[PDB]
């Protein structure tokens, strides 16, 4: 069918600046109508595409001004003069010259902000999951940035590799900052038999790793 | 105008299923009714459409024997022979124009495995700072489906909840809230999670 590209894939700007998404058909997008039925759609997370610009320039309802969309033929530009830290998520461009109706693959915004240490906790099994004889180490990292962070597990000094669990949220829309979970599962056995519980983690901002252990 | 469908759905391979769309704030017979599909890794498909005032019908060549759509003031499109690839989340839409509408999707599993409710356990420190952060694991369930509330969602303000992942053959995500040093123990929190796949609405109190 009509196949669109996204230019870029991701891109990453500070709020306040403007920003601009390429989109491009491999055919024309110019109905025989004399219409060029492209549009762009933002989707947040866990949220269905809402539409923000339709018939390349013309704005749905409410969308602000910051919003531009411009481009012909085969062409086209998603531009936002003001980037706003709620304006994160992914804008796709689609087309319905041609039948069947078709979407880009979708450029992710991502916002570019100071740096910023995260925050550790660990936490220890709870009495529950003891009880039904299982065994997880919790440790949040929370809002942090850039994303690129390492985690390290460590018992009673020993590294941990196996069975530990990791899971980063996306972007905040509110903060712009990143977090993260990283979860150690054994068996109450194997967690009575040692001492300290050690989640380190490795970060830009820090130089020398932060680490978070309790003594059992 | 509202567009609402399903929230999830669980099926087994080879099986069939019919997906409803209610429309609603609009007359149904004017707006062509459209479905759209989605895959985690973002890329939306397009499927095909119906129209309300005649039974009209164009589908997507990928989709020719797969999808079969019928309307009624709801639209329905029925899937056949579900595989892996048929999980997906299932959108029902109006797109004309300045007309944009979409549901809030089906998310279709297409899975042997069985519903499994979760264990839900707290993450209480083991002290300390001008506000502590508390948890709540959420392990071992299927489908996917869990929502994570603190305080009846009444407290959002510094909540992180993070994406399910597969252990075992099951699903396990944990959640966090930051609340103030000095309003813990004195206030209780409470994360309640809702399995609906299972019928299942636990509620954690965080104690020390
Ligand atoms: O998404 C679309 N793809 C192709 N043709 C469309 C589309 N939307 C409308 N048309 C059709 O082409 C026509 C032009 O009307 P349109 O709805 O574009 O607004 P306009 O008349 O204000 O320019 C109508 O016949 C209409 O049914
Ligand atoms: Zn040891």
């Amino acid at each position: 069918d009509v196949v669109m590209t996204q230019t870029p894939l991701s891109l990453p700007v500070s709020l306040g600046d403007q920003a601009s998404i390429s989109c491009r058909s491999s055919q024309s997008l110019v109905h025989s109508n004399g219409n060029t039925y492209l549009h762009w759609y933002l989707q947040k997370p866990g949220q269905s595409p809402k539409l923000l610009i339709y018939k390349v320039s013309n704005r749905f309802s409410g969308v602000p001004d910051r919003f531009s969309g411009s481009g012909s033929g085969t062409d086209f530009t998603l531009k936002i003069s003001r980037v706003e830290a709620e304006d994160l998520g992914v804008y796709f461009c689609s087309q319905s010259t041609h039948v069947p109706r078709t979407f880009g693959g979708g450029t992710k915004l991502e916002i570019k902000r100071a740096d910023a240490a995260p925050t550790v906790s660990i936490f220890p099994p709870s009495s529950e999951q003891l009880t039904s004889g299982g065994a997880s180490v919790v440790c949040f990292l929370n809002n942090f940035y850039p994303k690129d962070i390492n985690v390290k597990w460590k018992i009673d000094g020993k590294e941990r590799q196996n069975g530990v669990l990791n899971s980063w949220t996306d972007q905040n829309s509110k903060d712009s900052t990143y977090s993260m979970s990283s979860t150690l599962t054994l068996t109450k056995d194997e967690y009575e038999r040692h001492n300290s519980y050690t989640c380190e983690a490795t970060h830009k901002t820090s130089t020398s790793p932060i680490v978070k252990s309790f003594n059992r | 105008v509202q567009l609402q469908q399903s929230g999830a759905e669980l099926v087994k391979p080879g099986a069939s299923v019919k997906l409803s769309c209610k429309a609603s704030g609009y007359t149904f017979t004017s707006y062509w009714m459209q479905w759209v599909k989605q895959r985690p890794g973002q890329g939306l498909e397009w499927i095909g459409e119906i129209d309300p005032s005649d039974s009209y019908t164009n589908y997507n060549q990928k989709f020719k024997g797969k999808a079969t759509l019928t309307v009624d003031s709801t639209a329905y499109m029925q899937l056949s022979s579900l595989t892996s690839e048929d999980s997906a989340v299932y959108y029902c839409a109006n797109l004309r124009g300045y007309f944009d509408y979409w549901g809030q999707g089906t998310t279709l599993t297409v899975s042997s495995a069985k519903t499994t409710p979760p264990s839900v356990y707290p993450l209480a420190p083991g002290t300390t700072g001008s506000s502590v952060t508390l948890g709540c694991l959420v392990k071992g369930y299927f489908p996917e489906s869990v929502t994570v509330t603190w305080n009846s969602g009444s407290l959002s303000s510094s909540v992180h909840t993070f994406p399910a992942l597969l252990q075992s053959g099951l699903y396990t995500m944990s959640s966090s809230v930051t609340v103030p040093s000095s309003t813990w123990p004195s206030q209780t929190v409470t994360c309640s999670v809702a399995h609906p796949a299972s019928s299942t609405t636990v509620d954690k109190k965080l104690e020390p």
